[PDB]
C-alpha cells in the first residue's frame, strides 16, 4: 500500500512539472531517478511475495508466475 | 571402525563450511565496492554532460559501460544467493548427524555382557 | 601517534613545496579537490602522519610557508594543486629583501618571526606527539637563510628533543649567478652546523650532469629538477606511513647514522633511472639494482666519494624483495673494496626495507651516505673567502646592515674546525 | 598521453602552443588588515575549478469506569 | 527447466498439510481439500486388512 | 596444570609469536574465529589445549601471551589481520616512541610507564593460572626496541616472581653481518645484564637459518615466513612433552636440573635433524641412525662454531613420532663410541632421552616435508666461546675510539657500565676456557 | 566427451551410480561427484570476481582518460 501511494503521487508531480517545462530541470533529474529506485523497489518486492504460495496452496497448483526471465549471462 | 570412518566424515563437513564462510565475507564486500564506484559513474556521466562530436561517441561509450558493469553486478547477487541457501543445508544436515548418531551409539553395549557375565 | 609538520623557505622553497606536496598528495590518491579515493587502505589509514583532517573528508596539508617575494607565492596559488593549502597560514612579508645575508637575518625577520611562531606553535599543539620538524630551504640562496637561521636558532630550545632536519641547495661549484652567495654561505653555515642535526645538501651540476648521463632529454624544466629531489624526499619518508618490519624513525636512522656531534652534512643518492631504450634491456633485478645504486655517476649530489673514505651509509629500499639479495649484495662490495672504508668500525652499512614500492615501478630504493668527501666543497668555499675578503670588498653593504667582520672571524675558523676535524679522523 | 600515466621523475608532459604569460595577483594589502583573494584566473588566463500514555484508557480510576451505571429488569 | 532456465526449488510431498480423517464436522469438504483418492482408498483397504 | 605464559618485546618478537599461534591453533584445530567445532570440547576450558589456550565460556580459546611494543605500526597491523578476534586487544600492548637502538633510552626514558600495566596484566593471568612452570620470552640481542624494556621487566618479573624457571630464546648477532652499529653496545649491556636471571638462555643465528635454506631445503628465495616457520617448529618440539602424551615424559625442570651443569653457564644450542625438502624426502629413506648423524653433523648446527673445535658438557635429545627403544640405545651408543666428539672425562654419560609418540605436523602451504620421525637435540659445548672472543676485540677497538657515546652519555648514562661488562664477559670466558680444561 | 569418461569410471562387476543417457537422474550420489561439485561452486565464484574486479579497473582507466580529454 504505501509504496503505491507514494509512487503515484511522485509520478502527478513529475507531470505537471512537464507541462510547467535550470533549478526546473535539475528536479526532473531527481524526480526522474526516484521513480527508477521506486520502481525497482516494488519489482523485487512483488518478487518476493510471489513465492509466500508455497505454505498454503495444494501442491499440484503451484507455479510462481511472476518474473520468468532469467538474466543471469556469463555461465 | 564404524566408528572412526563416521568422526573422520563429520570433520571433513566441518572444514567445509570453514571454506564457505571465508569466501561470503570478502565477497559482500567485493559486492558494496561495486555499487560504489557505480553510482560515482552516474555522477561522473552528468560531469560529462556539463560543458555542453568526439563528446557524442565519448558519452555513448561511457554507456555502453554503465551496463556491462550493471550486469556484473547481477551475476554477484546471483551467486550470493546460491551461497547462502547451500550454507543452509550443510549446516542443518551436520546438526542431523552430529546429533542423533553418536547420542545413541553411547547405548552400545558392552564386551563381558554381551560374554554374558561369562 | 606520530606526525611531522612541515616548513617552506625561500624561493626555492617556494616550487620545492609545491612538487614534493603534489608528490605525496598522488602517493596517497588524492583527488585536487581534496576528497578520499579508496583504492588502496593501509595510505588511508596513515594518512595522519602528515595530514591534518577537514570535515567532508578533505585533507589539508601541514604546511607552513614563507618567503619576502610575493610573486612566488602567486604563481603556487595559481599552481594545480595549490588550492589545496590554507589561506589561513600564508604568512609574508612587506617588501623585498635583495637577500642581502644581514638583511635576511637582522632586519626585516623582526616583525615576522612572531606570527610565524604563533601559527607554528598551534599547528604543534593541535597534533599529538611530534617526531620533529622538516625544512625545506636554501643555503645558499638569502631570504630563505636569514629567516631560517633565526627560525632554527629559535626552535631548538623550546623543542631540545625533537628531530630538526633541515634540507638545502648548495651553490654549484662551477657559476652560481649570485655573486655574495658566499657570504651567504659562510653566514648560514656557522649556525648551521651547532644548530642542525641532520643536514642534506645536493647542488645543480650534478643534476644537469645526470640529465645528460641518463635522462638525455635535451630540455628539462626546474619542476624536472624537483621531481628528482622529491623522489627523495618520499622515499626518506616512506617507511614511517607503511607496514612491514623496517624500523624507520629518522632518530633510529641517525643515532646509527652519525658518529659525532659536528657531523650533521650528507650527500644523497636515487635508484633506478632508466634511459630513453634500456627500459626492456635491462633485467630489473637486485644485484644490477645495486650495482648502479652505489656508483661514481649515480651519486648527485656534491662530489665522487672517490677522493675519501666512508664512514657511514644507509640504504632504504622498497619492493617486494627478501633479506638475502641485498645482504649477500653487502657482503659481496664489502669485500670489493674493504679498502676505501674504515677500519674504525666494521659492517658500516645501515639497511632498511619495506614491503609496499612506490607506483610506476616495482623495485626501488634510496642511499645516503656520510663520506670523507665534504672537504671538497668546503675547502673550494674557504679559499673563496680568503680571496673576497682579502681586500672585503662589497662589505659596505654589510657594514651599514651593522654587520662587522669579527663574525667573519668567528665562522671563518669553525669552518676550519669542520675541516680538520673530518680530515683528522680518517687520516 | 594516458591521461595520469604513472608520473615517475623520469618523465613528463610539455606543451609549446602557450603565448599570454601573465601573473595574476591575488595578494595585497589595502589596509590595517592584510587581505588575501581567493584565486581565480590561472597562467595567462584561464579556468579553474572551485510518548506513552493511554490513548482509551489513561487509567481513569475504577470509581468513574463504573460510576452511574444500573441494569433495569421486570 | 532444462535449459537456459532454471529454479532449485523445493515441492511439498503431501502427507502432513492434509485433514486425512473422517467426521461430521468435516464432511461439508470444502473443494481446497487435496484428497487424491488413490492413496486414501488405498489406505482404507490396507488398515482394513492390517486390523 | 602444566600451563606456561607468552611475552613478546622489540618488534623482532612479534612475527615470531605471529608464527607460533598460526601453528599452534592446528594441531588442537581452531579456526581464526576461535571455536572447536560441536565435537564435545567446551566448558570450563579442561582438554589439552588447557596448557596453552583458557577457551571460556562463550567458546573462545584465549592465548596466554603479551605482545608489547613501542610504535603501533606493526601492532595494529596485527589487530588488522585475520586473528584479531582470536588475540585479546590490550593484551597487544602499543607504545608509542623507538628506543632509537639506546639501551639506556629504552631502559630510563620511557621504561618507567608501561612496566606497570604490563605487570598488571601478567598478575590478573597469574591468578587464573594454575600450574604456572614459567613463562617463554622473546627478545633480541641486537634490540631495536627489545632490549632495554626486557632488561627492566624481566628484573622486576624476577624479583617479584623466586620460584619458577625462566626461558629465553634470543636471535644472536649476525657474527659478519650487520644492519645496527649501536648493536654490539645493546648486545653486551643486555648480555651482562641477563646472564645472572636467566634460567635457561638459547642463541640462534640467522645467517646459518639461510645456509640450510639453501644447502637442503633447495629453496634460493625464502623469508621470514620460512625462518620463524622452523623457528616456532622448534619451540612446538621443545613443548611437544607438554602438549601430548607418551610413552614417557620430561620437563623444563628435569632440562634445568641435568642440561646445565653449574651455576651461570646455561647458554647451550638447538639442533633439528629433519629438515628436507619434497622430491629429496620423496625417494630416500628417514630412520634413527641416519637423523642422528645428520644431527652431529657440525655444519647443521645454527651457530658458526666448531664442535671439534670444542669439547661436550650435556646433551638432550627428544625423538617426536614412532620409535623403538632397541634402536635408540644401539644407535645412541654407536655415537657413545663415535670418535670425533670429544667428550669431557668428567661426564661419561650426556644424553637425556625422551620421547612422544604424536608426530610433528605440516602448516598449510609451507615449505618443510612429510615427516614421520622428527628429533630434537639441546646441548652445552665449550664451543661457543668464539662469539665472545671475537665481540670483545670489536668493542674495545670502537670503545677506545668511543664514538656515539655522545648520545648515551647525553641521556643520562656514562661509560661505568660499559667498563663494567668488559670484565663481565671476561668472567665468563675465563670460566668458559677452564671448565673445557680437564 | 563426458561420454567416454563415464563409460570408462562405470563398466566394472564392482558398483553403479546410474549416470543414464539424459532424463532425470538418480538423486543419490558418489563421493568424487561430490567433490567435483564442491570444486564447482569454488571456481564459479572465483570467475564472476574477477570478472567484476577487472571491469571496475577499466572503468576507472576509461573515466581518467575522458575527464581529461573533456578538461583539454
Ligand atoms: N624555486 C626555485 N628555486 C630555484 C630555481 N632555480 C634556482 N633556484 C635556487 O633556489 C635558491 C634559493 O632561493 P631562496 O631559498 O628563496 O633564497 P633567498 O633568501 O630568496 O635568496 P636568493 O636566492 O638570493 O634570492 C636560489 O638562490 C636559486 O639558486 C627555480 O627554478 N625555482
Ligand atoms: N624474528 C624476527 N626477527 C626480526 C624481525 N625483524 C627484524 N628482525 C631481526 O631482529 C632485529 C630486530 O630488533 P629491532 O630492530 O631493535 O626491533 P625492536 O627493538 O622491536 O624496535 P625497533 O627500534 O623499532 O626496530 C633486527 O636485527 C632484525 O634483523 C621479525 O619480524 N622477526
Amino acid at each position: 500500500r504505501e509504496m503505491e501511494s507514494f509512487y503515484s503521487e511522485l509520478k502527478w508531480q513529475e507531470k505537471n512539472t512537464l507541462e510547467e517545462i535550470d533549478a526546473l530541470f535539475k528536479h526532473l533529474a531527481r524526480i526522474q531517478a526516484d521513480i527508477a529506485c521506486k520502481t525497482n523497489t516494488l519489482l523485487l518486492d512483488t518478487k518476493c511475495m510471489d513465492t509466500r504460495r508455497k505454505l498454503t496452496v495444494p501442491a499440484e497448483k503451484f507455479v510462481p508466475q511472476v518474473d520468468t526471465f532469467t538474466r543471469t549471462t556469463n555461465r | 571402525a564404524v566408528n572412526s570412518a563416521f568422526s573422520s566424515r563429520c570433520q571433513e563437513l566441518d572444514d567445509s563450511l570453514q571454506k564457505l564462510q571465508y569466501h561470503l565475507r570478502k565477497t559482500l564486500t567485493e559486492i558494496t565496492d561495486q555499487e560504489h564506484q557505480i553510482a560515482a559513474l552516474k555522477q561522473a556521466i552528468k560531469d560529462k554532460e556539463a560543458p555542453l562530436e568526439e563528446l557524442n561517441m565519448s558519452l555513448r561509450a561511457l554507456k555502453e559501460k554503465l551496463q556491462d558493469a550493471e550486469q556484473a553486478l547481477r551475476n554477484l547477487e546471483d551467486s550470493r544467493m546460491s551461497l547462502e541457501k547451500d550454507i543452509a543445508v550443510k549446516t542443518n544436515s551436520l546438526f542431523i548427524d552430529r546429533q542423533k548418531c553418536m547420542t545413541h551409539r553411547n547405548r552400545y553395549p558392552s564386551v563381558l555382557q554381551l560374554a554374558g557375565y561369562q | 601517534m606520530r606526525e611531522i609538520v612541515h616548513l617552506q623557505a625561500g624561493q626555492c622553497g617556494n616550487q620545492i613545496g609545491a612538487k614534493f606536496w603534489e608528490v605525496i598528495s598522488d602517493e596517497h590518491g588524492i583527488d585536487p579537490t581534496g576528497t578520499y579515493h579508496g583504492d588502496s587502505d593501509l595510505q588511508l589509514e596513515r594518512i595522519n602522519v602528515y595530514y591534518n583532517e577537514a570535515t567532508g573528508g578533505k585533507y589539508v596539508p601541514r604546511a607552513v610557508l614563507v618567503d619576502l617575494e610575493p610573486g612566488t607565492m602567486d604563481s603556487v596559488r595559481s599552481g594545480p594543486f595549490g588550492q589545496i593549502f590554507r589561506p589561513d597560514n600564508f604568512v609574508f612579508g612587506q617588501s623585498g629583501a635583495g637577500n642581502n645575508w644581514a638583511k635576511g637575518h637582522y632586519t626585516e625577520g623582526a616583525e615576522l618571526v612572531d606570527s610565524v611562531l604563533d601559527v607554528v606553535r598551534k599547528e604543534a599543539e593541535s597534533c599529538d606527539c611530534l617526531q620533529g620538524f622538516q625544512l625545506t630551504h636554501s643555503l645558499g640562496g638569502g631570504t630563505g637563510s636569514g629567516m631560517g637561521t633565526l627560525l632554527i636558532s629559535k626552535i631548538r630550545e623550546e623543542y631540545p628533543d625533537r628531530i630538526m632536519n633541515t634540507f638545502s641547495v648548495v651553490p654549484s661549484p662551477k657559476v652560481s649567478d649570485t655573486v655574495v652567495e658566499p657570504y651567504n654561505a659562510t653566514l648560514s653555515v656557522h649556525q648551521l652546523v651547532e644548530n642542525t642535526d641532520e643536514t642534506y645538501c645536493i647542488d645543480n651540476e650534478a643534476l644537469y650532469d645526470i640529465c645528460f648521463r641518463t635522462l638525455k632529454l635535451t630540455t628539462p624544466t626546474y619542476g624536472d629538477l624537483n621531481h628528482l629531489v622529491s623522489a627523495t624526499m618520499s622515499g626518506v619518508t616512506t617507511c614511517l606511513r607503511f607496514p612491514g618490519q623496517l624500523n624507520a624513525d629518522l632518530r633510529k636512522l641517525a643515532v646509527n647514522m652519525v658518529p659525532f656531534p659536528r657531523l650533521h652534512f650528507f650527500m644523497p643518492g636515487f635508484a633506478p633511472l632508466t634511459s630513453r631504450g634500456s627500459q626492456q634491456y635491462r633485467a630489473l633485478t637486485v644485484p644490477e639494482l645495486t650495482q648502479q645504486m652505489f656508483d661514481a655517476k649515480n651519486m648527485m649530489a656534491a662530489c665522487d666519494p672517490r677522493h675519501g673514505r666512508y664512514l657511514t651509509v644507509a640504504a632504504v629500499f622498497r619492493g617486494r624483495m627478501s633479506m638475502k639479495e641485498v645482504d649477500e649484495q653487502m657482503l659481496n662490495v664489502q669485500n670489493k673494496n674493504s679498502s676505501y672504508f674504515v677500519e674504525w668500525i666494521p659492517n658500516n652499512v645501515k639497511t632498511a626495507v619495506c614491503d609496499i614500492p612506490p607506483r610506476g615501478l616495482k623495485m626501488s630504493a634510496t642511499f645516503i651516505g656520510n663520506s670523507t668527501a665534504i672537504q671538497e666543497l668546503f675547502k673550494r668555499i674557504s679559499e673563496q673567502f680568503t680571496a673576497m675578503f682579502r681586500r672585503k670588498a662589497f662589505l659596505h653593504w654589510y657594514t651599514g646592515e651593522g654587520m662587522d667582520e669579527m663574525e667573519f672571524t668567528e665562522a671563518e675558523s669553525n669552518m676550519n674546525d669542520l675541516v680538520s676535524e673530518y680530515q683528522q679522523y680518517q687520516d | 598521453p594516458v591521461h595520469g600515466l604513472p608520473f615517475l621523475p623520469g618523465s613528463s608532459f610539455t606543451d609549446s602552443t602557450k603565448t599570454a604569460f601573465h601573473r595574476s595577483q591575488t595578494l595585497n594589502y589595502r589596509n590595517g588588515y592584510a587581505v588575501v583573494r581567493r584565486p581565480t584566473m590561472g597562467i595567462g588566463g584561464d579556468r579553474l575549478h572551485y510518548l506513552k500514555q493511554a490513548p482509551l484508557a489513561e487509567f481513569v480510576p475504577a470509581h468513574v469506569a463504573f460510576d452511574k451505571k444500573v441494569l433495569k429488569f421486570s | 527447466p532444462m535449459g537456459r532456465d532454471a529454479a532449485g526449488q523445493v515441492w511439498f510431498t503431501g502427507l502432513t498439510n492434509s485433514e486425512p480423517g473422517d467426521a461430521w464436522y468435516k464432511l461439508p469438504r470444502a473443494l481446497d481439500t487435496p484428497y487424491r483418492e488413490a492413496h486414501t482408498r488405498w489406505h482404507g483397504c490396507f488398515q482394513s486388512r492390517q486390523r | 596444570m602444566r600451563e606456561c605464559i607468552s611475552i613478546h618485546v622489540g618488534q623482532a618478537g612479534v612475527q615470531i609469536g605471529n608464527a607460533c599461534w598460526e601453528l599452534y591453533c592446528l594441531e588442537h584445530g581452531i579456526q581464526p574465529d576461535g571455536q572447536m567445532p560441536s565435537d564435545k570440547t567446551i566448558g570450563g576450558g579442561d582438554d589439552s589445549f588447557n596448557t596453552f589456550f583458557s577457551e571460556t565460556g562463550a567458546g573462545k580459546h584465549v592465548p596466554r601471551a603479551v605482545f608489547v611494543d613501542l610504535e603501533p605500526t606493526v601492532v595494529d597491523e596485527v589487530r588488522t589481520g585475520t586473528y584479531r578476534q582470536l588475540f585479546h586487544p590490550e593484551q597487544l600492548i602499543t607504545g608509542k616512541e623507538d628506543a632509537a637502538n639506546n639501551y639506556a633510552r629504552g631502559h630510563y626514558t620511557i621504561g618507567k610507564e608501561i612496566v606497570d600495566l604490563v605487570l598488571d596484566r601478567i598478575r590478573k593471568l597469574a591468578d587464573l593460572c594454575t600450574g604456572l612452570q614459567g613463562f617463554l620470552i622473546f627478545h633480541s640481542f641486537g634490540g631495536g626496541t627489545g632490549s632495554g624494556f626486557a632488561s627492566l621487566l624481566m628484573e622486576r618479573l624476577s624479583v617479584d616472581y623466586g620460584k619458577k624457571s625462566k626461558l629465553e630464546f634470543a636471535i644472536y648477532p649476525a657474527p659478519q653481518v650487520s644492519t645496527a652499529v649501536v648493536e654490539p653496545y645493546n648486545s653486551i649491556l643486555t648480555t651482562h645484564t641477563t646472564l645472572e636471571h636467566s634460567d635457561c638462555a638459547f642463541m640462534v643465528d640467522n645467517e646459518a637459518i639461510y645456509d640450510i635454506c639453501r644447502r637442503n631445503l633447495d629453496i634460493e628465495r625464502p623469508t621470514y615466513t620460512n625462518l620463524n616457520r622452523l623457528i616456532g617448529q622448534i619451540v612446538s618440539s621443545i613443548t611437544a612433552s607438554l602438549r601430548f602424551d607418551g610413552a614417557l615424559n620430561v620437563d623444563l625442570t628435569e632440562f634445568q636440573t641435568n642440561l646445565v651443569p653449574y651455576p651461570r653457564i646455561h647458554f647451550p644450542l638447538a639442533t633439528y635433524a629433519p629438515v628436507i625438502s619434497a622430491e629429496k624426502a620423496y625417494h630416500e629413506q628417514l630412520s634413527v641412525a641416519e637423523i642422528t648423524n645428520a644431527c652431529f653433523e657440525p655444519a647443521n648446527q645454527m651457530v658458526k662454531c666448531d664442535p671439534r673445535h670444542g669439547k661436550y658438557m650435556a646433551c638432550c635429545m627428544l625423538y617426536r613420532g614412532d620409535v623403538v627403544p632397541k634402536d635408540v640405545n644401539a644407535a645412541i651408543a654407536t655415537i657413545k663410541t663415535k670418535r670425533t666428539i670429544q667428550f669431557v672425562d668428567w661426564c661419561p654419560t650426556g644424553f637425556k632421552v625422551g620421547i612422544n609418540y604424536q608426530p610433528p605436523t605440516v602448516v598449510p602451504g609451507g615449505d618443510l616435508a612429510k615427516v614421520q620421525r622428527a628429533v630434537c637435540m639441546l646441548s652445552n659445548t665449550t664451543a661457543i666461546a668464539e662469539a665472545w672472543a671475537r665481540l670483545d676485540h670489536k668493542f674495545d677497538l670502537m670503545y677506545a675510539k668511543r664514538a656515539f657515546v655522545h648520545w648515551y652519555v647525553g641521556e643520562g648514562m656514562e661509560e661505568g657500565e660499559f667498563s663494567e661488562a668488559r670484565e663481565d664477559l671476561a668472567a665468563l670466558e675465563k670460566d668458559y676456557e677452564e671448565v673445557g680444561v680437564d | 566427451p563426458r561420454k567416454e569418461y563415464e563409460v570408462a569410471c562405470n563398466t566394472g562387476a564392482y558398483t553403479s551410480s546410474g549416470l543414464a543417457t539424459a532424463g532425470f537422474r538418480t538423486a543419490k550420489y558418489l563421493r568424487d561427484e561430490w567433490f567435483q561439485n564442491s570444486y564447482a561452486r569454488y571456481h564459479q565464484a572465483f570467475a564472476d570476481r574477477d570478472y567484476s574486479e577487472r571491469q571496475r579497473h577499466e572503468s576507472g582507466q576509461l573515466v581518467a582518460e575522458t575527464g581529461a580529454l573533456a578538461q583539454r
